[PDB]
């Protein structure tokens, strides 16, 4: 059991006291503008605050405490070094004179250069706040491109594979595009025939991850690029799976026109329980003019924010991007270097293939198992549902991988161990996976048991939702 | 240097087990033409060296602590107790809470955040967070348009220009139409709302720091069947009548003012509060209270049909990763200060801003612009170009004079003050400004 | 179960890599001086290190997570603000030019003045590393004093109350003195009659806490001082219980000649699982010349470390004191001021006196219950063992108070809530103490049950001690 | 400001419950003459203002990061990963682990620390920590005198002068006798040890940085029935043969060199290692592995008859609070680097020290003093007063030239180099020294 911060409150109790002499409200603000009924915020002392949040953290797990083999999430170690790096730039105002923020602007420029070098892009924006935001940015960029070509009314469809992340099609709608889903081949890769059947002057772009969500590299990516090019279709790169090929291959060299990256995935920016993140967007020269403003450019006087771009799609969020996250990513790249990143990608892939071998040995199945990259998708043997096994792992002290995604594999177990996890950890995980298969159905269907809370009434939460402590409305 | 644990013997065994001849062999199935890319990156550096380089970059900047710059971000006190708690490894490194049984820490914290935001806005519900204030506004308006089924939008020019720019991008993408209502005397006049308008947007305090009477705007909107979206700084809600009390349907804003480090613009978080009756159109994650099999209180993500995993193309938004950690920092700030603590901080920044305005009125050639009453920010007409003034101020070691775009008027500059400013700081800034002018 | 860091090790595995180009030992160190067999230190990667210690912290409790009513420990809230305060002075070298360390020296001088203000002392040393270290320092000062007056051969005994902390008599020994314990009276205060029979030219000093370890103020302290002074006996103040009276009364005005303070108790310096701490020692002018060196003084140049003290007892530890702990205490005092410290003392007393009433109403006895100050000593009702109630508390999610001390009370429950604990917390604790008296004998004796580990085998640890992972020798 | 949670209504109720009329009435039984003392303290300040003042104080100092100062404390890299782990509230705010069931985190961490220190020292056991190196030495010598039942001590002048001063203080207190062995050519000549000697003390590397040949010292001590006590910097033990390897009975030292912030002298921690055979005389806390009621592995404080609570007047030492947290930081560092990582750090520091030694020797008038072989510190004979040189160097932005007391010789100054020093740093120092001289 654990109390809510609101239950810990006590009428009139004070916490932080940041003001010595409090002014009278009516001497500063006209009455009709003053709040009459105070907001019902907690009223607790600092000790209570500390115990509350420290207590909550103890009812929580993270990479720092547990192996998180979440496919499509790259739950790699988040170096403490980076938190120290970030605090070094905490006191900077986005509107302060740029001549006094050259250190910050330089870091942004350099990061942009490193990311372009790793993706093979010609220009880049570090502004988008997350991968999905990068998606919207790139799709709007592609849209501005077509409209600038007089094909604005004909290019109305966006193609995405059946194994795409939900954000892809959701983005098309946000961009005002219609979306068509192309089926994957028998090997889990793009079905060229189905693709050539969908390609036409009505297609604005094709969104792909490479490796794809099955952890497989699209071996015919160059052909796919060729087909898209002749049809005038822009090839969008969902860079969520970049961890698998960092330093070994670049999307730009594959023919991709626009790409987005997830610093909070591939580049160690902490997941923070959902966010925040950073979704830089790189593009080939022909799409550069449509990039959102501002861009960080290097001039002879120094670094500066460039707003002079007539064909820009405009702004996608305030200021210039999640700078502190950018600091983290810069530190990561400057620590590892090219050789460090390559070794990271190789070991991320090695851990994935190794763990795949261990699970198949335990009885797990892999419907699409060509050479696995940074991740793979397994299925439990017939009779077991991913859901229950996930709950069983929770009971055993492990965290389950991603489940029920991609959508093209029933009882999908999307496993991504990343490169920072050790061999013995992969083996311990595989052992737990194997042991759960020897557990009676009922034990599995009622797990977890020892966790701070057991399975929750999801029906109630959806039928009679209580969204706040005061549940108003 | 690197973070991989693998020893050479472990690598040999693993390669052998997966049938690979070497690490490079793991990539042998990729098209030969894309292999061995010419990537140029600086040579790896040990952690102490990486830190040295960071400090060198930091040494190049002039810290903005106690800066008088405004425009949506201000130098407020960042409480160490809040940063200490948010630095706990469990909060910092957890992923989105999809396995509730082991994520009650984050789940409950998010539920508490939702409650505080709702209360602050005087509204009923709020999502788990948006990227920032600007995107929150865009999502809030799109929500209003889906709810009313209309495509027209009226937005006060008093809304931060960057917010309006982001709003336009999201709007035109979906084919909606936006009309801007120019400010008059620093405030926005009551517009006539047509039945084609689905949302009316106004910010309070507005971009120039002026307090706006939201009441009539909400009525005007409702009179036409449109929803009223209010953009409001969260800290100000500690003392100003919240949009919810004015009849607002949706409230959005950026959380930087809730003790968050400025971080040269990011990351921070955005909030979106509304009526429970509009929950169906609400984008982003939402936490609900529930119970486990044994009857224990629990929290879990709910109504996920509004999101991308389940709804994909028809999801209310494509938002996946949000701004959870920073949203939690905001919640911790609100909890640490409480209702009276927040009110004091807000009042103090207003007091100092007003004292600064009074002092600045004595500077030769300087004229007031933002009309009274204003909050903790205000704009002045300067006798020299604002960008030129900010630069000269910086040369003297002061951060002030946030240039206001000409659409609002000529030679305008914003000035702000917070609870960490004292009389002596205001005087020092004024002398610096007199020297510059 | 939880693995030892040594068990997490893997041969050849690396963690931090702080050296780019590693030199060859042979080129810098002669072979005969080179270590042949590497120390068996753990070999773990950084993610493993993080999971190890994060995991260990989760198997630990502290003020940040739990109410710690430990008598004689003052487990008050340790403000996070202070950790940020200390970080600001991390990079200072004790031997750097003092002209470049005026900030650190000023802080030291100021804290010394504040502590002298609160204690009524004339001169002070911030050098001692902890309370007990301060005791030795103070007793050595008293010895230097007597020797300087030519009574070093005759002044050979140190008097201590039967209720004194073990460090007191232990200190007398480290200082070459004999020790004689004096019995307390029927009310738990000093027995003036037994004191007079002991006072004489053979007595070097009398060591007392005030309030004493029963949490009772020594109402006849002025007469005690008169008696000591009359016999030439120096009065030493064990300041561990200062939290009870800071701002309200000063040991200097009570007649004490020397005092030591515990910054890690009274002034919020964190307990750190045992240490480190800080034990400043203040003295009246007549004993000032024997203070250890160096002392912080302010000259016309600026602040400086003064080593010119011909009668100094010397040095008791390296450098000048635990500076970072001093920074924290300075921050504390500058935040609260006199009114804040007085309020703190009053509420610490109120919390103790209030909680005492709650406990007595649950059936607990208080053998010496005059007006309670910052703590009180209770004993369970007949038939119950403090040890068992302590373990029972653990099972209930609480932490027990100090047990079996002071030594003059059987089954002693020495409770000190401190001022930072809330009314409702005191009441929940009392409710728990009450509920435990209703639990069956077997339940209490076998508690705890849900903690990471249940009762440990102390006999085994003492009969067959395993002091290291390698258990060599 | 303050941290008490009490509202006025709660205070009112509590006072009624204890029968007090007010807060001051709680002290009414105290003698009237000591009440209302005249205490002068500055007025209270909010946390942001307290921080502002701290900032102002720190701004007055010239940071010592990358300093070339030596003498027991050096500017080594402080790994953020260690500081992040040691910042965890559970480690930071726990008290001595007397209730083991809920203190297994600190208990096991301490057991691991004891293990790492013993290993580093080449010995069998170690206590939970001493205050610092100096007092660890004092306690270590006293252990040897108690064990041997003798009162004589021979200490090399090569032992840090402050360590010897502290040793003398502790020794004379119990009536022990101390004889100092003067350094010859920078090293300690082998002494003749009488049967009245219970302890022979030598430091390696010594105060001047010279490596000492410990073998014969141990043999000379054992031949007379005395015990050999070695003072050794922990980091050096990563590459140098440990005292235990030479036959040392006791090893002590300061843990600052294990990634701990210099903090202007404290706090750090001291370690004390010895033979399991001498455990009965060991002062301080000692953790032992054991098992719980069901057979689960656990850790607990043991052999407490050596401590003050149980033994009081006859305790081995009066030590209570120790240096647990910083000792744990030391353990974390040792764990983070491992045997090879620690060896590399030690080697890099030696390499840079030697590189620096050669460079400074090129400055006219500069002559060597510490003979080869030396470690990561060395003393030079300068043409100018060391204190004067230290100041001149500081005025130029460099921290170096630790003045060496005349008991060692005239115009001597110590220099040190660490793993965070690069060629460019050494050259910059030489150029500055060239200028001052
Ligand atoms: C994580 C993910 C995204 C979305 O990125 P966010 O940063 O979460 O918005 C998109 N596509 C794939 C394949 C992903 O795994
Ligand atoms: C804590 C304590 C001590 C010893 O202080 P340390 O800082 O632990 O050395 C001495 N006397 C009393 C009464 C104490 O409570």
């Amino acid at each position: 059991s654990f109390p809510l911060i609101f239950e810990r409150s006590r009428k009139g109790r004070r916490g932080l006291k940041l003001v010595k002499a409090v002014p009278k409200a009516e001497d500063l603000i006209p009455k009709e503008h003053l709040r009459e009924v105070p907001p019902r915020l907690p009223e607790v002392d600092e000790l209570t605050l500390v115990r509350h949040y420290t207590g909550l953290s103890r009812r929580q797990v993270g990479v720092d405490t547990t192996f998180y083999p979440l496919g499509s999430c790259t739950m790699k170690y988040n170096p403490k070094l980076h938190e120290e790096a970030a605090r070094l730039f905490a006191d900077l105002h986005p509107y302060q004179d740029p001549r006094t923020a050259q250190g910050a602007l330089r870091l942004m420029w350099e990061l942009g250069e490193y990311l372009k070098a790793l993706t093979g892009m010609d220009a880049i924006t570090l502004e988008p706040a997350a991968g999905a935001h990068g998606e919207l940015t790139g799709i709007l960029i592609i849209r501005a491109y077509h409209e600038d070509r007089g094909e604005g009314r004909t290019r109305r469809v966006v193609l995405v594979p059946d194994s795409a992340h939900g954000s892809n099609p959701a983005t098309a709608s946000m961009a005002g595009y219609q979306v068509r889903e192309i089926p994957s081949g028998p090997e889990g890769e793009v079905d060229l025939e189905a693709l050539k059947r969908e390609l036409g002057p009505h297609v604005a772009a094709l969104m792909l991850t490479n490796p794809n969500t099955l952890g497989l590299f699209e071996r015919r990516i160059l052909e796919i690029s060729r087909l898209c090019k002749e049809a005038g279709v822009q090839l969008y790169y969902d860079g969520a799976n970049l961890n698998a090929i960092m330093g070994w291959a670049r999307p730009g060299d594959m023919g991709f026109d626009v790409v987005h990256l997830n610093l909070h995935k591939t580049f160690t920016v902490p997941h923070g329980g959902g966010g925040p993140g950073s979704g830089p967007v790189g593009v080939k020269a022909h799409l550069a003019p449509y990039l959102p403003v501002p861009l960080v450019e290097r001039g002879e006087e120094g670094f500066y924010l460039d707003f002079d771009r007539p064909k820009s799609i405009g702004r996608v969020r305030s200021f210039y991007g999640n700078f502190l996250a950018l600091v983290r990513a810069w530190a990561y790249i400057r620590t590892l270097g090219l050789e460090g990143l390559k070794k990271a990608a190789a070991l991320a892939v090695l851990n994935a293939r190794y763990l795949k071998e261990l699970l198949k040995e335990k009885g797990y199945r892999v419907p699409y198992d060509g050479p696995s990259m940074h991740e793979f998708v397994a299925q439990p043997p017939e009779g077991f549902r991913a859901l229950d096994l996930a709950k069983g792992l929770l009971e055993l002290g492990f965290h389950p991988p991603t489940v029920y995604f991609p959508l093209i594999v029933k009882e999908a177990l999307m496993v991504e161990p990343t490169e920072t996890e050790a061999k013995e950890t992969l083996e311990a995980f595989a052992e737990a996976m194997g042991a759960l298969l020897k557990k009676p159905k009922e034990w599995l269907e009622n797990a977890p048991y020892s966790t701070p809370v057991r399975r929750l009434d999801e029906l109630r939460a959806n039928k009679h939702p209580k969204l706040t402590y005061f549940d108003e409305g | 240097m690197d973070y991989t644990p693998h020893t050479e013997e472990e690598i040999r065994e693993m390669l052998r087990r997966v049938g690979a001849a070497s690490l490079e062999d793991l990539f042998a199935h990729l098209p030969k033409e894309i292999l061995s890319p010419p990537i140029d990156l600086p040579e790896p550096l040990p952690e102490w060296k990486v830190l040295e380089e960071l400090r060198r970059l930091a040494a190049q900047n002039l810290p903005a602590h106690k800066a008088f710059l405004g425009g949506g971000v201000r130098s407020h006190h960042v409480p160490p107790v809040v940063q200490a708690l948010a630095a706990r490894g469990e909060f910092l490194t957890a992923y989105t809470p999809y396995q509730p049984e082991v994520s009650q820490g984050v789940l409950q914290a998010t539920f508490e955040y939702q409650t505080m935001i709702a209360e602050l806005a005087g509204l009923e519900i709020a999502n788990a967070s948006m990227y920032d204030g600007a995107t929150a506004l865009a999502e809030g308006v799109l929500l209003a348009l889906r709810e009313t089924g209309r495509m027209g939008v009226l937005v006060s020019q008093g809304v931060h220009p960057e917010y309006r720019a982001v709003l336009r991008a999201y709007l035109e993408a979906v084919g909606a139409k936006l009309l801007t209502l120019p400010l008059e005397g620093g405030r926005t006049p009551l517009p006539e709302v047509g039945e084609e308008v689905g949302a009316v947007v106004v910010q309070n305090p507005n971009f120039l720091g002026a307090l706006e009477d939201l009441g009539p705007f909400a009525e005007a909107a409702h009179g036409a069947g449109a929803l009223f979206v209010a953009v409001a700084d969260p800290l100000s809600l500690g003392v100003l009548k919240p949009p919810g009390a004015y009849g607002a349907d949706i409230a959005v804003g950026d959380g930087q003012s809730l003790g968050l480090p400025m971080g040269f613009g990011g990351p921070h978080f955005g909030f979106l509060a509304t009526k429970k009756a509009f929950v169906r159109q609400l984008p982003g994650r939402l936490v609900s209270e529930t119970v486990d099999v044994e009857g224990r209180r629990g929290f879990i993500l709910t109504l996920q049909a509004r999101e991308q995993y389940i709804r994909r193309a028809k999801a209310k938004s494509n938002i996946t990763t949000n701004a959870q950690l920073t949203a939690l920092m905001g919640a911790m700030y609100l909890a640490a200060l409480g209702p009276e603590g927040l009110r004091e901080v807000a009042l103090k920044s207003v007091e100092m801003a007003h004292k600064l305005h009074a002092l600045l009125l004595e500077v030769p050639g300087v004229r007031p612009f933002t009309p009274k009453p204003f909050f903790n920010e205000f704009a002045l007409a300067l006798p020299k170009d604002p960008e030129a003034v900010r630069r000269a101020l910086a040369e003297r070691g002061f951060h002030g004079a946030t240039p206001v775009p000409r659409e609002y008027g000529e030679n305008l500059a914003l000035f702000a003050a917070t609870e960490l400013h004292e009389e002596e700081d205001l005087l020092a800034l004024r002398e610096a400004l007199k020297e510059v002018l």
